[PDB]
This record gives structure tokens, C-alpha cells and sequence, in this order.
């Protein structure tokens, strides 16, 4: 299971979704209610640290797994307007994420495309939650096809 | 009813495909319109703001907010279309110096808003954090008498809206320096703050 | 042919624009131009009113000016109305527009083709009026012309004519 | 990350089976964890910090802070505190406060709507003796009022007026509803003859199981 | 010679081109600010966009007649042909066509296949019954047509952005009996 989020510049979320494998019909045992918002706000610190630097620990829009913490692989992405696309990776065992950078990158690229399609609405201003079910339908089909 | 400010939903991956409702191509088709129609909408903008405002200053800030609401849109659209959709593409530089986002403006923004590239772009010798962006002929506002400058703030309202949302907060004012054969030349100067500069003071 | 004094009147009132430019002299302009513009407004209606028992109107392009504004022969919106006035010292060329707005060029040249070059020139100054006054947001409707830019847009046109 | 490890300290101190007395390191810890988020953005995390801060200040047994952070959790009233489930614990952390020092002026002045002060005579033989304003005579006035929280047991007691004339009331010890606008019944002014001069009134005094508080003025205007 | 031919000729002389996306962005910022400052009361902003469009069209007609010289439209089907073939073809790059006349030929519907005034726009849900988005043309289609003394009234029926199938505007004229004496 994976918790996905898009966070504003003033530390607020515009999108949040949690999606799991169907074998575990309930997902993230006891971490979902308490741990997963807090470790994401913790990772916002180090994504804010690496946004301004030149040579990382190329092209600065994607970046790798940013930390590893209670066996959870936390993967980020930084848009052009400053939005941050932090999405974590859970499993009962340890998880490999770097092998999915052939696929994950493409996933962050077209959800960036979806966010640009959201932003081009003149009615939708920033610091608003993305309250659209069509956006949910596209991001869960992209979650299915980029598993 | 998907994302409120109240909770997060949990739904399984690899389930059924849901309905298809709305979609559109992000890449631009090449569309053209007359200069007269956009000039008419521009003077109607300035006429309504002349009608519903008292003095010059808050009129200028309202016009700059009008430009801001194009610029914060326009940043991601131009960078995403300069990176290249469903077609396989990567991610540009996402530039983070001061001296190359102004290069990005003078190269791509003015050649996107207008047919022609922006003319000159120089620094200030007398002081740092002051940058000159200059054209020779403003095609937004060529239809007003030249002694008023406040109607020229809309386009620099774009530029502040291009800059503050990109991570470099700043402030812009515009003046008219009648140099050479061009009677209207329209310098826009960009005043940054100290808190960005020492940031790139920290980065060697 | 040669144009020496320009006058733009209202569609329903006293005039908006007047210039006695390129006459290197001082003539009176204060408050008699409003009276004469109102009498032109009256006698256009009087000159249209009488009908001789009759019971065309096409211009030609001479490439006047200086990419011109139009490259084809065109049409006219005053079939039965005053078109010029001819005296000893001047000929006055008038051209009205379909909305009711008229344009007056007092020409000090003395004594057919003059109507063609006059209608072409006054259609070009109608084009510059539309492109440089009606676009202005500060210009309210049916007020005197205050644009400084319209001045050197028409001075250069007249000094390009001769 | 300092926010996360102070949360870890506070939740590890929460789950102990022992008991611990008051100590001002807890005081400076509570002020730096409240001031650490910019509280006085994300709101779910602010709820999840002060929902632990109220439990720690209960476990320390200092009721001034559970009263204070309950009257800071009143800012997040109209969303993200669900339909009397978390408002049940928001009650059971505020009932021992309201039976103790928490005597603040019921969390908001946005309770009273625009009341109407008509009177209903029954005789056509008497009508408006004289030589907007109301021209009162007898009958009685009427008020209506609401609260907006998901909790129950908002209890008005002894609703009466200001430093105006001998307009009085009788008794008001009954309830008012949770979400709706319950119209409170007849207050029955027993008015006294005075001088002709007009002067409007802002509001009237209502206690919520306390002493009678200040104004709680009318919404959107003074509504004279 | 024919209007449907020479409109393209005016489309390649003395029409300085500008990108339509900028026009959409400034119109979207106008209607977004108008939505915001009127406290989400969506019936007033159609009236305010009409009051802007009247002052657009009453100055636009004197530029349209200046750029292309035409005689007066002797019947209103010629008015429909010039609005279909040169008025929206010179200024915008769109060719709408006319359908759905009244039987006495007083009313005409201007079906409009795609609108280049609203590309990226998705309306909010509370505004989905009481805001016609591209209202501004209706003021133009009063104003310009009120200055050639075709005293008409202009109103929408349906649009694609409100979930209906098509965008069309139905205009009918009331009286004329007025014009320049010449």
C-alpha cells in the first residue's frame, strides 16, 4: 500500500489518497491514522532542503527516495510552481523503489500533467483542495497501470 | 466528493476501471486572433478599474493582481510544454538561479505572449538586486497617451506573478525612459528582497 | 488634393477635433468652429432633403499616403448628401461614415479625381481614428479628442501627402 | 523533524502506566509544541497535536490548559470534528471545565439572530395614542437563537436585557437544539412608563450554565 | 467579391495577430475576479459582463466598418451572413453558421461549433445553472448591432460548458426606422 499526497507551499495538502493491494483489504495496520501524516510533514523539511541545491546527494524536477524510515521508502517530486508530490511506499517487508523509476517517473510526469490541467482553470485558485472526482478516476487508473 | 479537508479514503489498487468523462490535449494548437479584440478587452479592463477605484496606487495593485493571476497559471504551462504528455518526455532544468529565469522570460515568455522576442535585458551597475527588462515598443498598450504609466503595470503584474510563485519573491515597478527614436520604451525594474539574496549568498 | 486644415465633428453635436495646422499663422478658432460645425450638421440634412426629379457611388485606389490600409476599390455611405464645397480660396472635402460620423478637410487648393483622393484620404483618417481613439480607455464617448498620439499620426499623414 | 520527535516524546509519555506530577518542563514543552506550528495551513495536524495536548494536560491534571485548548479547538468547530463522535470527547473534556474555573464567554458571539419585538393587541378601540420605532402597548415580545456545534446540552439559563428600562423576563431554564435554530418562547416584558426619547439597544444578556455573560451581539450589523 | 472569400483576404492584411491563449487567460482572470468580488452571486455577473460587452461593441463597430467598407445589410439574412462570415472571422478566428430561423424570419440562431474564448475552463458546481461563461459577445452583439440601429435583444439558450450539447445564441430584432440622412 502507498499513501499519495500533493502539498502546497504554506504546508497544506491539496490532494491526498491511500491505495492498497487487494490481498490486504485493510491496508497500513495502525500506521494510517497517526504515523503517515506526521512522517510526510517530516519529509517536507528535507525536500525543502534539497529544492535549492544544485548537485544532489540533474534536472531537479524528479529526485529519488529521500529517506528510509521504519522500513518505509518515501519518494518525492517537485513541480515548477513549488508543489511537492511526496508519496511513500509501505510493505510488510522492505521495499525496492529504484527499480520502478522507469515507471514511477512516468507516473509523476502525467500526474504533473493532470495538475497542470487542474491549474489552467481560472476559477481554481491555489490553496484550494482539489475537489474533483474526475481527478480521482484518472489518478487511480494511473495507480493501477503504474503499480 | 473525493477529497475534503477532513479525511483520507482507502481504495484498493487493480480494481475495476471507472467511467470516462472529460479530457483534452495539453499541447497547443496554433491559434491566432486580431490585435484589436485583445486591445478592446484591455481598455475595458482599464475602464472598469478606472470606474471602481479612487486613487492611483490601489488601481496599480489591482492591475498587478490581474497580471498575477495569469502569471501563476502561465509558469507551469510553459515549462511543461517546453519540457516536451502521453508522449514520452522528461523534465527541463527547473532553473534556480536569478540570471536564468530572466533569460527564460526574455527568451520564451515574450515569444509566447507575442510574436517577437523581448529586446534587451541588462543589470544595474549602481546597485545589485535591480534588473532591467526593456522592450522598444509595448504591444499591450500602444493606444493610450504616453504620459500615463500606470496602465503599463498589467504586464509587469505578470512578471511578479511569474517570479513570486517560482520561488523568488520580488516587487516590480515600471517607468518610461524615452530613449532614441522610440518615444515609449517602458523599463520594468524588479526589486527583490534581501532574504532571497543572502540565500544565494549562502550558495557561494 | 492638398489638405491644409482638419476638422472632425460629432455624429449628433458640436465638433470633437480641429486643427488649423500647416498654416504658419494665427487664425481665430475659439467658439465659431462649434457654430460652423453645427451648421454643417444642419445643412447636411437640408442638402439631403431636396430631391431633383431623377427617379454607382464607387471609389478607386490611387495608393495615397506614405503597406496601405486597403488594396481594393470600396463603397460609399452618402448617396444623397453633401460631398464637397467649392469657393474662390478653398474647397472643403467632406466624408461621413455609416454610423453617422462625419470628417471635414478644408483644402486651400483651388479649382472628379479630387473626390477620389479625398474619399481615400478621409477613409484612411477614419481608420486611424478607429485604431487610435476608440481603443483608448480614457476617451469617453462623444467628447473632444485629447490624444497626443493621434496628432502625430495625422501630421505625418498630411506631410506624407505633400 | 523536531515537531515529530517532540510528538514522539509526548506520545511516549502518554502511554506510560505510571503517574507523574506537575513540573514546568511540561509547561515549556506545551508552549513550544503549540507555538511550533503557527497556530496563534494544514489543520488535521493541528488537531492531531492539540488532541494529544489535551490528553497530556489531563494526565498532568492542570485543568486550565484543557479548558484553554478546548477553547482553541473551538476554532475548528465547523468541520473535521465529526458528528458527535469526537464532539463527545470535546464535551467530556469541557464539562469538568465548566464545573470549574472555565468561565469564558461561550466560545463565540455568533449565537443571536435578529429578534422581533412586536406586540399583539386585541381591541380596535385602542390603537396608537400619540401627539423604526415600535409604539409598544401590552402583549409580549419574542426572541429566537441558535447554536452551531454538533454537541447537545447547550443550556441557556436566565436570559434578560441590558441597562435599558424595567423590561424584565421570567425564567428560561430549558434546552436549545444542536444544529437547528430553536425559537425560545415568550420572554414577557412587564414595561414601565418613561419618556418619549428613543435609544436603540445592542443585545441582551444570556448565560450558558454560568453567570450571565456579556452582549453576544446580533449578526451582520448591529440590527438596531 | 463574395464575403466568404474576402474575409480571408482581410485575415491576411492589416490584422496583427496575437495568441488566442492570452485572450482566454485575461478573460478568465476577469470573470474569476468578477466571481470573487460579487460574493458568489452569479446572476449579477452576467449583467456586468453584458455591461462590459455593450461598451466593447459600440466602439468595435467603428473599427470593423473602417477595416472593411460594407453597405447596409438590406435584409437581416445578410446581417446573419456578415456575422457568420466576416465579423467573427476577422476579429476571432471562427466561422459560425446560422440555423433555426423563425418562420416570419425575425429570429436567428448562431450555432457555434467551438469557442476559442474558453479552452481550459471548468465551472464550479454552484455556478452550474446561473452563469453563462462567454457572455461578453452578447453585449457585443447588442452594441455593434445597436449602432447600425438594428435594435435587437441578445440572449443564450445553451452551451457546452454547462453540460448541454451545443453553444448557440438566438438574436431577434424589434424595430429599425432610423439611419444617417445621407
Amino acid at each position: 500500500p502507498q499513501y499519495f499526497a500533493i502539498i502546497g507551499k504554506k504546508d497544506n495538502p491539496v490532494y491526498e489518497i491511500e491505495f492498497t493491494n487487494a490481498e490486504n483489504p485493510q491496508g497500513f495496520p495502525q500506521d494510517l491514522k497517526e504515523l503517515n501524516p506526521f512522517i510526510l510533514h517530516a519529509s517536507l523539511d528535507i525536500v525543502e532542503d534539497l529544492q535549492w541545491q544544485i548537485n544532489p546527494t540533474t534536472d531537479n524536477c524528479y529526485l529519488g527516495k529521500v529517506d528510509h524510515f521504519y522500513g518505509l521508502a518515501i519518494t518525492a517530486y517537485i513541480s515548477y510552481s513549488g508543489m511537492k508530490f511526496v508519496m511513500i511506499h509501505g510493505n510488510s517487508a522492505n521495499s525496492s523503489v529504484v527499480i520502478d523509476d522507469n515507471n514511477m517517473r512516468s507516473f509523476y510526469q502525467e500526474v504533473h500533467e493532470l495538475y497542470v490541467k487542474t491549474l489552467m482553470n481560472p476559477f481554481y485558485k491555489i490553496t484550494d483542495p482539489i475537489r474533483s472526482p474526475a481527478f480521482d478516476s484518472r489518478v487511480r487508473t494511473l495507480a493501477r497501470k503504474h503499480l | 466528493t473525493v477529497g475534503p479537508k477532513q479525511a483520507i479514503t482507502s481504495e484498493a489498487s487493480t480494481t475495476y476501471i471507472p467511467s470516462r468523462i472529460y479530457s483534452e490535449s495539453l499541447l497547443f494548437k496554433r491559434q491566432e486572433a486580431s490585435l484589436s479584440a485583445m486591445a478592446f478587452l484591455f481598455q475595458e479592463m482599464i475602464s472598469q478599474l478606472h470606474r471602481t477605484c479612487k486613487t492611483a496606487g490601489d488601481f496599480e495593485t489591482k492591475l498587478s493582481d490581474y497580471g498575477h493571476n495569469i502569471g501563476i497559471r502561465l509558469l507551469e504551462l510553459l515549462n511543461f510544454r517546453a519540457s516536451s504528455s502521453n508522449y514520452i518526455t522528461k523534465m527541463r532544468r527547473r532553473d534556480l538561479k536569478i540570471l536564468d529565469i530572466l533569460q527564460f522570460i526574455h527568451g520564451t515568455l515574450w515569444s509566447y505572449l507575442f510574436n517577437h522576442v523581448s529586446d534587451d535585458l541588462v543589470k544595474s551597475s549602481e546597485r545589485d538586486n535591480e534588473y532591467m527588462i526593456v522592450d522598444n515598443f509595448p504591444t499591450l498598450t500602444q493606444f493610450i497617451p504616453g504620459e500615463n504609466v500606470s496602465c503599463e503595470y498589467f504586464v509587469c503584474g505578470i512578471i511578479k506573478g511569474f517570479l513570486f510563485n517560482a520561488g523568488f519573491p520580488c516587487g516590480v515597478t515600471a517607468h518610461r525612459m524615452p530613449q532614441g527614436g522610440h518615444s515609449q520604451r517602458t523599463v520594468y525594474l524588479i526589486q527583490f528582497d534581501r532574504q532571497v539574496l543572502d540565500r544565494e549568498g549562502l550558495r557561494f | 488634393m492638398a489638405i491644409e486644415t482638419i476638422l472632425v465633428i460629432n455624429k449628433s453635436g458640436g465638433l470633437i477635433y480641429q486643427r488649423n495646422f500647416t498654416n504658419d499663422e494665427q487664425k481665430l478658432n475659439s467658439n465659431e468652429y462649434l457654430i460652423l460645425a453645427s451648421t454643417l450638421h444642419g445643412v447636411f440634412a437640408i442638402a439631403s432633403q431636396l430631391t431633383p426629379k431623377a427617379l454607382n457611388t464607387i471609389p478607386y485606389i490611387p495608393y495615397v499616403g506614405m503597406d496601405d490600409f486597403f488594396k481594393e476599390p470600396f463603397t460609399n455611405w452618402n448617396k444623397s448628401g453633401l460631398r464637397q464645397l467649392c469657393t474662390d480660396q478653398f474647397t472643403m472635402f467632406i466624408y461621413q461614415t455609416l454610423t453617422g460620423l462625419k470628417f471635414v478637410a478644408i483644402s486651400s487648393s483651388v479649382m472628379n479625381l479630387a473626390i477620389q483622393i479625398a474619399d481615400n484620404f478621409l477613409r484612411k483618417v477614419y481608420c486611424l481614428y478607429s485604431d487610435y481613439v476608440m481603443k483608448d480607455p480614457s476617451y469617453s464617448m462623444e467628447m473632444p479628442i485629447r490624444s497626443n498620439l493621434f496628432d502625430e499620426k495625422v501630421k505625418k499623414m498630411v506631410e506624407n501627402l505633400q | 523533524k523536531q515537531l515529530f520527535v517532540l510528538r514522539l516524546l509526548m506520545v511516549a509519555l502518554l502511554a506510560t502506566p505510571n503517574k507523574i506530577a506537575w513540573h514546568p518542563d511540561y509547561r515549556t514543552l506545551i508552549d513550544t509544541i503549540i507555538e511550533l506550528l503557527n497556530i496563534n495551513t494544514w489543520l488535521i495536524l493541528q488537531k492531531k497535536i492539540l488532541q494529544l495536548c489535551i490528553k497530556v494536560s489531563r494526565k498532568i491534571n492542570d485543568f486550565e490548559y484543557v479548558a484553554k485548548f478546548s477553547s482553541i479547538l473551538i476554532t475548528k468547530y465547523t468541520h473535521l470534528l465529526n458528528q458527535s463522535e469526537q464532539d463527545a470527547l470535546f464535551k467530556e473534556y469541557i464539562q469538568p471545565s465548566i464545573t470549574n474555573e472555565s468561565i469564558t464567554s461561550y466560545w463565540d458571539p455568533f449565537i443571536l439572530r435578529e429578534v422581533v419585538i412586536n406586540r399583539i393587541l386585541d381591541s380596535d378601540p385602542t390603537s396608537n395614542e400619540i401627539p423604526a420605532e415600535f409604539t409598544c402597548r401590552v402583549q409580549n415580545p419574542f426572541k429566537f437563537d441558535f447554536t452551531i456545534n454538533d454537541i447537545q446540552l447547550d443550556e441557556e439559563i436566565s436570559e434578560f436585557c441590558e441597562i435599558d428600562r424595567k423590561a424584565v423576563s421570567y425564567s428560561g431554564p430549558y434546552n436549545v437544539k444542536a444544529e437547528s435554530i430553536r425559537s425560545i418562547t415568550l420572554p414577557l416584558i412587564i414595561k414601565k412608563p418613561t419618556y418619549k426619547k428613543i435609544y436603540e439597544i445592542s443585545c441582551l444578556k444570556i448565560s450558558i450554565l454560568k453567570l450571565p455573560l456579556q452582549k453576544f451581539d446580533i449578526i451582520n450589523d448591529s440590527r438596531r | 467579391r463574395s464575403l466568404k472569400a474576402m474575409g480571408e483576404e482581410i485575415w491576411k492584411n492589416k490584422t496583427e495577430k496575437i495568441n488566442t491563449e492570452l485572450f482566454t487567460l485575461t478573460y478568465g482572470s476577469i470573470v474569476a475576479q468578477l466571481c470573487q468580488d460579487y460574493e458568489r452571486d452569479f446572476n449579477k455577473v452576467n449583467d456586468h459582463l453584458y455591461s462590459m460587452g455593450y461598451n466593447i461593441g459600440c466602439r468595435l463597430i467603428e473599427d470593423f466598418l473602417a477595416r472593411t467598407a460594407l453597405p447596409r445589410c438590406e435584409n437581416l439574412v445578410k446581417t446573419s451572413e456578415v456575422l457568420s462570415k466576416c465579423a467573427f472571422k476577422i476579429f476571432l478566428n471562427i466561422t459560425p453558421n446560422i440555423t433555426n430561423w423563425s418562420h416570419n424570419k425575425d429570429t436567428f440562431s448562431l450555432i457555434l461549433d467551438e469557442n476559442p474564448l474558453a479552452d481550459f475552463v471548468e465551472l464550479p458546481m454552484d455556478a452550474m445553472k446561473s452563469l453563462w461563461y462567454s457572455n461578453i459577445l452578447c453585449g457585443v452583439l447588442k452594441g455593434s448591432l445597436e449602432m447600425v440601429q438594428l435594435d435587437c435583444d441578445v440572449w443564450f439558450v445553451s452551451d457546452i460548458l454547462r453540460g448541454d450539447s451545443q453553444t448557440e445564441i438566438k438574436v431577434k430584432l424589434n424595430r429599425i426606422l432610423k439611419d444617417e440622412i445621407p
